[PDB]
């Protein structure tokens, strides 16, 4: 085991930049004379500068950093490349957290508690057999192998998180810590009600918390910093990020969890990250879930959800985006960026300012102007003059080139960043002048939206039932989300059950009610688990954690609520009423509360339609992947399904008159505005750029009809 | 039975499939009669060429390829198949 | 952790040894290869006793570079740093990179100046160009 | 043959900078020798030179 750390593979692309520079120092020495020689004047250091700049910007191993999330950028960070199962794997670099894709096995993220030796080969720590010492174990130390130093020492942070980890299969428990990275921080950043302990080590680790530096005492809170007074005297002071656009766009917000009188002590957290609640990870929402099948709404991955959560903004999260557009340095000239429009309504620029720009707190819809701009004119239509010069309006130049916002999305303006030529500022060459403009997004959960549990489960929202419809407990307590279990009798997933039962206990408190001692099933049991009220966090270590003889003792205590009546039995099961019909449903039903994620695809980013837009240069194919209607692939698999079927004008129109007939796709959107008959498609440029390629090398091609020997296309 | 058809599926495929030889038969069938229909409610097509239709009561806004499915179904025309 | 919230714990069993800096892994490596006083502060609880840095390894074993036909002294030792230029705040919102310039300190002894030596932030992440990366680690054999 | 300029194109990129396709650079690679073997001839230069 290799591992090359940062700072050694860092020095490795340094000795190139450094032998290739001495390289010239030989040669370039030679012809000058001496005495005009000095290792200044002959050593030139651009192949040194080159190779870290050629680094950073071109090695596979520099990556553009993964955050939506702070345990995303720490599992970026510790993740290691394989390429160059086993027993040494066992403890050093767990094969659980792969990604599940094609590069599976050349891609690891780190163990817990493994250490890396100066020389690079990872120490896993443990006891001698029990001794109370700790020392390195590796290669060397598996020569004389005798006590481990603890669970999960095969177990990363992303996969220690799981609860109930060693019921689920290794599948399960490797999509279970991809989908904790895929999360994406809500508004109320809510914490887990079942969990393991590693939430509050990974969240002050993770680097995105507030951290007290100095034991001391508050002077002042706000929502802008936070000031400590040391006993030492010294002061420190912490300003917080809020609101921050991530790297992937998410909010980065930070909240202070502490008041002026509180005596805060070092290492204690000061404020909350995005994901965090009191110092601990939470990546996501309690909610109280129904495992029946429900009408089909749940069928075979789909959820449906109560209206509630859309109410009350529980699994809504902010959304921050990036837009900027740059100034001169053009081809026939320099132009300027300006309110002024060539021609437009006067309310089309009302949200506008002086200079042309967004003014920052308006709302923007599809198709609005971000940053007015205008361009150099070719200057260079006959019908357009006229009403021109009748009207008044002059050829005042000029190309309208104006950052509008793309469509399909809509925001509010946060903040504007602008960069001019007045100001010496840096910029590059010609570009006069460079303003970025913020836009953020409160998304409310929406049907097509992606969740997903701890264990691996997910699945998109089939339906949103207003709450007044929903299985609810006698209570009158609609459930929040409504499971289906057809999944279990082929995947089985078991861990999903528990923590759902789990997740109630916790939620309800409990008391043993010991009478003449304490049941069987605690015996191995401590004596503080006892007797907990009400919406109690609850800490199950992955190996060491609890077992199913004590769970079925904490389903049969349960504290009922305010009128005495006990809404779940010791199955973890209730008799639930239909919110439609108003009878009840037959059978109990398995009902809990489970921690549920929000993933990064969304329906506002992941929905596309395209009428007519833009096309390519070389090939006169449409093009998708930029801002605005992007067209669709159809490729030969689905001219192959289409040929099945036998209809070849279908497969005619999408080939031809859809994609690239040049003469075609004008006319077709011509007779359908009139409303007459679509026309015959012409001859695809692709097949038109293919005669030409093959004239190129030198193979004369030629189409020939039945008489008139050769045509040619023109 | 099949209480009844509901938009698309209007008329049924059997019932049509007996007024022509194959189901692409009767594609060109409905198709090049939407293209008549159409034609005559825009106004008079092509060259020296008069068109005829609808035949069947027309829809409220009922489509020219829907209608020729009824028009087909109700044998009110005839093809020259192949 | 002094401010821990209470969660109790189903497990019987104690973990003496708690979880060493999972950032460790990437500034111990960057401390190791700026050769900062921190990583000096490894002799402290010393082993061998030499604290060598990695430009120094890497500048003493190419020092010094001898032509063949006359000798000649270009022995590079003790790197000079600078303060970083920037704070990551200002390197992310002026897209510039964060960066210490380094120039090395050493037959004429006319001290040169090297480029713009990227530096890495407390979180173990690095400004390139106003964007936050992080160095994975490589693992070959 | 010389395939036509738009299905080699030369056009400006993105903030300022520019692009263009291969084809350009091996065409130049062979107009380039084909005229300095013209060069070559017309200097009555040996024939290593000129065969090379
Ligand atoms: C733009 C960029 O930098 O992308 C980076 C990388 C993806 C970003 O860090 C990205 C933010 C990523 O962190 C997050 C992202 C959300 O994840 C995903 O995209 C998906 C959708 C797959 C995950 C998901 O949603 O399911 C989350 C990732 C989590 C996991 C388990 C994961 O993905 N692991 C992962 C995946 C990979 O495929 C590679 C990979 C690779 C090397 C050496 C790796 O170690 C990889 C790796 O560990 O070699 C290849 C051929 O190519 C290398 C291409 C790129 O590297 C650059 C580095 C330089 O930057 C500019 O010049 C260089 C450029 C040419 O290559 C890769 C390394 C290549 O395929």
């Amino acid at each position: 085991r290799r591992l090359r750390t940062v700072g050694e593979l860092i020095q490795n692309q340094i000795r190139v930049g450094l032998s290739r520079m001495e390289r010239v120092v030989r040669e370039r020495m030679t012809t000058q004379d001496v005495e005009a020689i000095t290792p200044q004047t002959l050593i030139n250091i651009r192949p040194v500068v080159a190779a870290i700049k050629e680094f950073f910007g071109t090695s596979q191993l520099s990556q553009f950093m993964d955050q939506n999330n702070p345990l995303s950028g720490l599992t970026h960070k510790r993740r290691l490349l394989a390429l160059g199962v086993h027993p040494s794997h066992y403890g050093r670099m767990c094969p659980i957290e792969t990604p599940e894709g094609p590069n599976i096995g050349l891609i690891g993220s780190l163990s817990v508690y493994a250490r890396v030796n100066p020389f690079g080969f990872i120490e896993t720590p443990y006891r001698k057999v029990v001794t109370d010492q700790i020392d390195y174990l590796t290669a060397d130390e598996e020569d004389r192998h005798v006590m481990d130093v603890s669970p999960r020492q095969m177990v990363s942070v992303a996969t220690a998180m799981i609860p109930f980890l060693e019921h689920d299969d290794a599948n399960r428990a490797l999509m279970g810590a991809n989908m904790q990275r895929q999360a994406v921080p809500l508004v109320r950043s809510e914490a887990p009600l079942v969990g393991t302990g590693m939430e509050l080590r990974a969240a002050i680790d993770a680097g995105d918390v507030v951290v007290a530096d100095k034991t001391g005492v508050i002077e002042e809170v706000s929502a802008d910093y936070i000031t400590v007074m040391a006993d030492d005297g010294t002061r420190q002071s912490y300003r917080l990020r809020k609101f921050a656009r991530s790297n992937h766009g998410t909010c980065a917000n930070q909240r202070p969890i502490v008041d002026a009188g509180q005596r805060v002590e070092a290492g204690q957290v000061i404020a909350d990250g995005p994901c965090t609640q009191n110092g601990e990870m939470a990546l996501g929402k309690n909610l109280l879930v129904a495992i029946m099948p429900w009408e089909g709404h749940n069928y075979e991955d789909a959820i449906i959800l109560s209206n509630r959560l859309v109410e009350e903004d529980v699994l809504t999260s902010i959304h921050i985006e990036e837009h900027e557009i740059d100034a001169r340095d053009t081809k026939l000239g320099a132009e300027e960026i300006t309110r002024d429009i060539p021609n437009v309504s006067d309310e089309v620029l009302a949200d506008l300012d002086e200079r042309g720009i967004v003014r920052i707190g308006a709302e923007v819809r599809d198709g609005d102007i971000l940053v007015g701009k205008v361009t150099p004119k070719g200057e260079t239509t006959p019908e357009e003059r006229l009403l021109r010069a009748i009207f008044g309006e002059k050829a005042r130049e000029v190309r309208d080139t104006s950052l509008k916002v793309p469509h399909g999305e809509s925001g509010k303006v946060i903040g504007i960043r602008v960069f001019s030529r007045e100001d010496d500022d840096e910029l590059p060459a010609g570009v006069n002048e460079l303003v970025r403009v913020y836009v953020a997004q409160k998304r409310k959960i929406s049907d097509g939206d992606k969740l997903a549990g701890r264990h691996g489960n997910k699945g998109v929202i089939g339906k949103i039932l207003p709450v007044e419809d929903m299985p609810f407990l006698p209570d009158g307590t609609p459930v929040d989300i409504i499971l289906n279990t057809h999944g279990v009798p082929r995947r089985m997933n078991i861990g999903q059950i528990l923590e759902t039962h789990l997740g109630w206990v916790a939620k309800a408190g409990w008391n043993i009610d010991v009478a003449a001692g304490v049941p069987d099933w605690a015996s191995k049991l401590p004596e503080e688990l006892y007797s907990a009220p009400a919406d109690s966090t609850v800490a199950t270590p992955v190996f060491d954690g609890a077992q199913e003889g004590e769970l079925a003792g904490l389903l049969g205590s349960t504290l009922p609520n305010r009128d005495g009546e006990v809404m779940v039995d010791a199955d973890g099961k209730s008799t639930l009423f239909d919110g439609r019909s108003g009878e009840p449903f037959p059978y109990p039903v398995t009902v809990g509360y489970m921690y549920i994620l929000k993933l990064h695809h969304l329906v506002d980013d992941k929905i596309h339609a395209r009428s007519t837009g833009p096309y390519s240069m070389i090939t006169q194919q449409p093009l998708g992947g930029k801002a605005q209607f992007g067209g669709q692939r159809f490729g030969e698999m689905e001219c192959w399904a289409m040929q099945a079927y036998g209809a070849a004008y279908t497969l005619q129109e999408l080939l031809t008159i859809k994609s690239d007939d040049t003469v075609g796709r004008v006319k077709v959107y011509e007779a359908i505005v009139k409303g007459e008959n679509i026309p015959e498609p012409g001859i695809p440029e692709s097949f038109k750029v293919l005669l030409k390629e093959l004239q190129s090398l030198c193979l004369n091609v030629e189409v020939l009809s039945s008489d008139g020997a050769a045509i040619e296309m023109r | 039975a099949y209480d009844t058809p509901l938009g698309i599926t209007n008329p049924p495929i059997d019932e049509l499939l007996s007024r022509a030889s194959s189901k692409y038969a009767l594609v060109i069938y409905a198709a090049k009669r939407a293209r008549q229909i159409n034609d005559y409610y825009n106004q008079l097509g092509d060259g020296i060429l008069e068109y005829v239709g609808p035949l069947v009561e027309p829809g409220l806004q009922e489509k020219p390829l829907s209608i020729a499915l009824r028009e087909i179904h109700g044998d009110l025309l005839e093809h020259t198949e192949g | 952790v002094p401010g821990a919230p209470n969660r109790v714990s189903f497990a019987k069993l104690r973990e003496p040894l708690e979880v060493p800096g999972l950032l460790d892994v990437q500034t111990d490596s960057f401390e190791w290869l700026v050769g900062s006083d921190r990583w000096r502060q490894a002799a402290i609880d010393r082993g061998e006793e030499n604290p060598v840095g990695g430009l120094e390894e890497v500048l003493a074993e190419l020092s010094p570079i001898e032509d063949f036909s006359g000798s000649m002294s270009l022995s590079f030792s003790d790197p000079r740093f600078d303060e970083v230029k920037a704070s990551v705040d200002e390197c992310k919102d002026k897209d510039m990179t964060y960066a210490a310039p380094l120039f090395v300190t050493a037959i004429k002894s006319q001290t040169v100046f090297m480029g713009d030596f990227p530096m890495m932030t407390e979180k173990g992440t690095f400004i390139i160009n106003g964007t936050e990366r992080v160095v994975v680690s490589q693992l070959v054999r | 043959p010389v395939i036509p300029p738009e299905l080699r194109p030369m056009v400006q990129l993105d903030g300022g900078r520019f692009a263009t396709s291969d084809l350009n650079d091996l065409y130049r690679r062979v107009i380039n020798r084909n005229n300095r073997l013209k060069r070559l001839i017309d200097l009555g230069a040996p024939e290593i030179i000129v065969n090379n």
